[PDB]
């Protein structure tokens, strides 16, 4: 998740027009959220153990 | 330790590879002469520094 | 093409004296204009319907 | 000779110049003054239907139409 | 980690600014001496 | 893959800029011969001379955007290539927080591509008008000859 | 507030058009007179 | 859109 | 006659502006409010409370 | 003179135009710019009218 | 009954809408095509009439002929590719009061 | 040309200043002086 | 030419200061993270007793 | 033209005054086809990825 | 969606007539307001289900 | 030789990332470019008097 975010951030530094709405950004935020709930599920499993 | 060693191997191999392509291109290029072929007018602006 | 037709009509006002007589090309340009208007209305209605269905 | 002592003696300058900024553009011709009525136009007893822009105080002469004269 | 996050924000800020500073410097160095030399 | 799109695009721009370079140089030579003709209708030459001179500024005026486009795009390539070579367990990977649900961007890729094309499409169209402008001169010069 | 602003803008445009036709009519008249004079 | 001061 | 030429330039510019303004007025006068007439009601915005 | 005056007119923390040494301003206009263009084209033909009538 | 009721209702609504989709798309395509075709045909008619016009005058007169050629070269812009077109008539600015 | 290369910068680096003013002034002076040259030639 | 030279000098100074601050910040971030894992170490032997 | 002459013509940004579509009855490819490879070749891979 | 379509329509305009005024600024304001309302509603419903 | 130098610079303008290096060679190559331009228009101006 750390590295995925690190990829996510710096693209906001693109100037006027090369600032782009991309598969990159949207798929990345989807991955971020997915790994968040994955972390939550593993924590639940740890409680059970 | 295995993982770290392989990672650093990969990085060094990458840089050496880049060295290989650039050197081979330069050597192949250097064979030119004035009254040769493979020579063209290139009105490119000398803007090659960022 | 509407702008070109208008520009040609504006130029044709530069006709002089007896040379100012009725020409069929003038009627042709008019017919162009009303055809353009009808097409505009048709596609406007089409776009409206499409938006409502969306 | 100066214009007068009154102008000369009672001349004060270096005051804050120019009127305060409007903070928004204005055109006299068609801007109407707001009122306690206008800001609360919807929540008033004497206000008609709000269906005309730039002027809430327009009479919605719609219900007045009888069947022979309904248009 | 909140403190560290603030540090990271500042870090990215000045790291970005350095780039445009260098861009302006290179523009000036390429421009000036090249065209204006003498008259 | 995005970076490959950029390298493909810059090559087109790199090509497109190059023609006007030679186009301008030939146009300059046409001018000098004309003032020779002035030294060597005379209302007509100076009228066309002004007409050709006005075209001279327009050509470099057309260039302005192209270098502007070339400059800013490759700045992004720095970001993209760094992001391309952004790797797991690297040095700069750090826990920034907060900027995930953020978006203020005007780009739908095919739009960006055409705006690049629009600048190109205006460009060589000017070049063709330059070439025809030359041709009238010599025919006029031959007629003047 | 969006609706109010839009109404104001379109009314201003209508005023501009009125001005334009006001000018065009006398333009035609002056052209005819000048032709009579030439 | 920028002055030297800021 | 040169003045007459200037007058015809002025008039043709005038009709060009006429056409432009007519197009813009048609566009904004037609599309916007007609589409906006579908704006929801405050109660259903509040969720049929 | 006028050019330095206009470039100094708008340089604050607000959005500015695309006016520069050369090139073209971006098509996006502002209220005052459009107004002034309208007034200029306005007065131009109007002055042409009495320009002609003085020779009439 | 309710379950099957609303399930089938939503179903049928969906298929009706997706059919309307396709029919509207077909209508849009055909309308575009026919409009373009009729525009082009009427333009060709205009060009024929103008050629005939040129013929009679070839059969103030020079003023009319110059006007004819200058408006003639305008029409080609409609068809010639934009990259190639450029005016070819009278780039001799006679207007000077400015 | 120098003024053209001057405009390629971006970001916070778009400041208008005395250098731009002086380039503007020298362009104006070149125009006016060559016009004087024209009048004294004619 | 004089004005342009002044601009050169001032810009160079700004760049130098920026670079120095950048280096210092990097080093300090290294320090912070090390202290963080030190605490992360401490916690478990705290729990042992 | 910047100067004594200035014409406000509207050049077409060619995207609909053309037939980029291909077919065996369109392969003759008359030399008047406005077929700059820029969009078309890019459109190939664009639609390929979008699929 | 309505606001986005209105923005597109206003973009669709002619050269010597296209400006920047309240309408687009305000439209951006409603867009931002809408988005913020959306995430606020999502968070509220999350706490509700908890 | 001007064509030769242009080709040289153009092919030197393809080194990947870091390997693109600024050195005294570009300064020279440029210098030959301008001096060949000088010789060129000197010959051209002499053609007129010839």
């Amino acid at each position: 998740l750390k590295v995925a975010q690190t990829r996510l951030d710096e693209r906001t530094r693109r100037p006027n027009v090369e600032l782009c709405r991309d598969m990159a950004q949207l798929r990345l935020v989807n991955e971020v959220y997915e790994v968040d709930e994955t972390i939550q599920t593993l924590q639940q499993r740890l409680r059970d153990s | 330790q295995i993982r770290l060693n392989r990672e650093h191997k990969e990085s060094c191999e990458m840089n050496w590879s880049d060295k290989v392509e650039v050197y081979n291109i330069d050597d192949t290029c250097s064979r030119y002469t004035n009254e040769s072929t493979q020579v063209q007018f290139y009105p490119h602006s000398s803007k090659f520094e960022e | 093409p509407l702008d070109v037709a208008i520009e040609c009509l504006t130029l044709r006002e530069s006709r002089r004296d007896i040379d100012v007589v009725r020409d069929p090309v003038e009627e042709e340009l008019l017919k162009e204009v009303e055809v353009i208007e009808a097409t505009k209305k048709v596609l406007q209605e089409k776009i409206s319907q499409a938006f409502q269905h969306l | 000779e100066t214009e007068s002592v009154t102008h000369h003696d009672y001349r004060v300058e270096l005051v804050r110049a120019a009127p305060p900024a409007s903070t928004k553009p204005h055109d006299y011709r068609q801007e109407q003054p707001e009122t306690f009525w206008i800001q609360r136009a919807a929540r008033l007893p004497g206000v008609s239907d709000i269906r005309t822009l730039d002027t809430p105080f327009r009479k919605n002469c719609s219900f007045s139409t009888p069947v022979p004269l309904s248009l | 980690e909140d403190t560290l996050q603030s540090l990271a924000h500042t870090k990215a800020t000045l790291e970005h600014d350095l780039a445009v500073k260098a861009n302006t410097l290179y523009i000036d160095q390429e421009k000036c001496m090249s065209m204006r030399n003498s008259y | 893959e995005r970076v490959n799109d950029l390298a493909f695009w810059k090559s087109e721009i790199t090509h497109e800029l190059d023609e006007m370079i030679g186009e301008t140089n030939a146009l300059t030579d046409i001018k000098r011969r004309l003032e020779r003709g002035l030294i060597e209708c005379q209302e007509r030459m100076r009228q066309h001379l002004d007409k050709a001179n006005a075209q001279l500024a327009s050509d470099r005026s057309a260039q302005h955007e192209l270098e502007k486009d070339l400059s800013d795009k490759q700045a992004a390539l720095r970001i993209d290539d760094k992001c391309q070579h952004l790797r797991n367990t690297s040095e700069g990977v750090s826990y920034f927080r907060g900027v995930e649900r953020v978006d203020a961007t005007v780009s739908v890729p095919e739009t960006w591509a055409k705006f690049t094309d629009d600048n190109v499409l205006r460009s060589q169209s000017e070049r063709a008008a330059s070439a025809k402008l030359r041709e009238e001169t010599e025919n006029l010069l031959i007629v003047t000859a | 507030a969006v609706n109010s602003a839009f109404s104001s803008r379109c009314q201003e445009l209508d005023d501009s058009l009125q001005k334009l036709q006001y000018h065009l009519r006398k333009t035609l008249t002056e052209i005819t007179d000048q032709e009579h004079q030439i | 859109r920028y002055t030297p001061d800021d | 006659e040169q003045a007459l030429r200037n007058l015809e330039d002025s008039r043709m510019s005038l009709e060009k502006d006429i056409a432009v303004k007519t197009n813009s007025l048609f566009i904004d006068r037609q599309k916007c409010m007609t589409h906006r007439n579908r704006y929801p009601s405050v109660l259903q915005l509040a969720g049929y409370q | 003179p006028r050019k330095e005056y206009e470039v100094a007119c708008n340089t604050g923390a607000y959005t500015s135009s695309g006016l520069a040494t050369a090139g073209f301003r971006t098509a996006k206009y502002l209220r005052d710019e459009w107004f002034q263009n309208s007034y200029a084209r306005y007065h131009q033909a109007f002055a042409d009218r009495d320009y002609s009538e003085r020779q009439r | 009954q309710q379950w099957d009721e609303f399930t089938r209702f939503n179903k049928n609504r969906a298929e009706a809408e997706m059919k309307a989709s396709i029919e509207l798309r077909e209508a849009i395509a055909l309308a575009i095509a026919q409009t373009n075709n009729e525009l082009d045909a009427q333009r060709v008619a205009t060009e024929f009439t103008f050629r005939k016009r040129l013929r009679e005058m070839e059969s103030c007169k020079t003023n009319t002929l110059l006007l004819d050629t200058k408006c003639m070269d305008t029409r080609r812009k409609l068809t010639v590719p934009a990259e190639k077109f450029v005016p070819q008539v009278d780039t001799f600015t006679r207007t000077t009061n400015r | 040309e120098c003024l053209f290369h001057r405009e390629k910068r971006m970001g916070i680096d778009l400041v208008h200043d005395e250098a731009e003013k002086e380039l503007l002034a020298e362009v104006d002076t070149i125009l006016c002086c060559q016009e004087r040259m024209r009048q004294h030639l004619d | 030419n004089l004005a342009f030279t002044n601009r050169i000098a001032e810009t160079v100074d700004a760049k130098n200061k920026i670079h120095t601050h950048l280096t210092k910040t990097l080093q300090e971030i290294f320090q912070i993270e090390m202290t963080i894992e030190s605490i992360k170490k401490a916690i478990k032997e705290k729990s042992a007793f | 033209p910047m100067g004594r002459d200035a014409a406000g013509q509207v050049w077409f940004t060619g995207l609909t005054n053309s037939e980029p579509g291909d077919a065996w009855y369109k392969l003759p490819r008359a030399l008047d086809t406005p077929y700059r490879e820029a969009h078309t070749r890019w459109h190939g891979c664009f639609q390929s990825r979008q699929r | 969606s309505i606001a986005t379509d209105n923005l597109q329509c206003r973009e669709r305009r002619q050269h010597p007539d296209l400006v920047r005024d309240y309408v687009e600024v305000e439209l951006l304001k409603e867009t931002e307001l809408i988005r913020n309302i959306q995430e606020l509603l999502k968070r509220t419903i999350g706490q509700a289900v908890d | 030789p001007l064509r030769v130098a242009q080709t040289r610079l153009y092919q030197r303008s393809h080194r990947p990332n870091v390997e693109l290096c600024r050195d005294n060679a570009q300064f020279r190559l440029l210098s030959e470019v301008e001096e060949l331009n000088m010789s060129l228009r000197a010959l051209k101006e002499k053609l007129q008097d010839a």
